[PDB]
């Protein structure tokens, strides 16, 4: 996350990241529920072999609170294409449950017709991760969190170099220098309405990092409520 | 659902032209067919306090 806030106490607790052999992030998820987290397709395919960690905010000590995850099923959207990054999403069943508690507990799912007219419509969400603060910077090792703006679509299929997709969003700044970047894909993008967080999108692309007339790319979660829905009962 | 969601805390549908409120998993709605109570513990969307 390239500016934004660090994520306090209890305030993102629907961050989960996915940690490699080395026990290091390399993209975020979002907790649906005790057993499952959604991701990004992309994230599949930039690791060997992971593990989901949750209730964590700083990669460095060790709080206590923290608590890793092995991935019993991996269901990534079969239309998934690095060609064109449509279809960019994934749901993990996890071998053991999430105990939910501070710092851990999942974000909502919303409906789709009232979470496209009501939620989408909203003039902001906000996004979070572990990921670089600066476009060429490393991985951060404190949890942050952005509020980033939805983007008008036509605005931004102008400010785009790549084809912007029905099953993709944007959302940020044209010129601020605020936005999620590599290390935060697959993480979680959040609106709230009336003191309460739905899921809205997952952290996919963008042309560098908080670039100006350039905004960050989302995995439209409305566009698969019903995919979801179907993966997390197989 | 166009004026204020309803007076929905969640979900708001217009079934029969009338306002029919609903939750997320996790929420049971409550007497006034509108407010969403938590099951439990750490129900969904919500930041934790401990
Ligand atoms: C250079 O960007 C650097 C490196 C990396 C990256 O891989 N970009 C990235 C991915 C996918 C496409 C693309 C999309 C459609 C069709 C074809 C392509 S293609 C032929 O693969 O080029 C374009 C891209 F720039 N990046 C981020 O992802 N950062 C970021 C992520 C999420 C958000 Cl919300 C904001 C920022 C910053
Ligand atoms: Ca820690
Ligand atoms: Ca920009």
């Amino acid at each position: 996350i390239v500016g934004g806030q660090e994520c306090k106490d209890g305030e993102c607790p629907w961050q989960a990241l996915l940690i490699n052999e080395e026990n290091e992030g390399f993209c975020g998820g979002t907790i649906l529920s005790e057993f499952y987290i959604l991701t990004a397709a992309h994230c599949l395919y930039q690791a060997k072999r992971f593990k989901v960690r949750v209730g964590d905010r700083n990669t460095e000590q060790e709080e206590g609170g923290e608590a890793v995850h092995e991935v019993e099923v991996v269901i990534k959207h079969n239309r998934f294409t690095k060609e064109t990054y449509d279809f960019d999403i994934a749901v993990l069943r996890l071998k053991t449950p999430i105990t939910f508690r501070m710092n851990v507990a999942p974000a909502c799912l919303p409906e789709r017709d009232w979470a496209e007219s009501t939620l989408m419509t909203q003039k902001t969400g906000i996004v979070s991760g572990f990921g670089r603060t600066h476009e060429k910077g490393r991985q951060s090792t404190r949890l942050k969190m952005l509020e980033v703006p939805y983007v008008d679509r036509n605005s931004c299929k102008l400010s785009s170099s790549f084809i912007i997709t029905q099953n993709m969003f944007c959302a940020g700044y044209d010129t601020k220098q605020e936005d999620a970047c590599q290390g935060d894909s697959g993480g979680p993008h959040v609106t709230r309405f009336k003191d309460t967080y739905f899921v809205t999108g997952i952290v996919s692309w963008g042309e560098g990092c908080a670039r100006k007339g350039k905004y960050g790319i989302y995995t439209k979660v409305t566009a698969f409520l019903k995919w979801i829905d179907r993966s997390m009962k197989t | 659902c166009s004026l204020d969601n309803g007076d929905c805390d969640q979900f708001c549908h217009e079934e029969q032209n009338s306002v029919v409120c609903s939750c997320a998993r996790g929420y049971t709605l409550a007497d006034n067919g509108k407010a969403c109570i938590p099951t439990g513990p750490y129900p969904c969307g919500k930041q934790t306090l401990e």
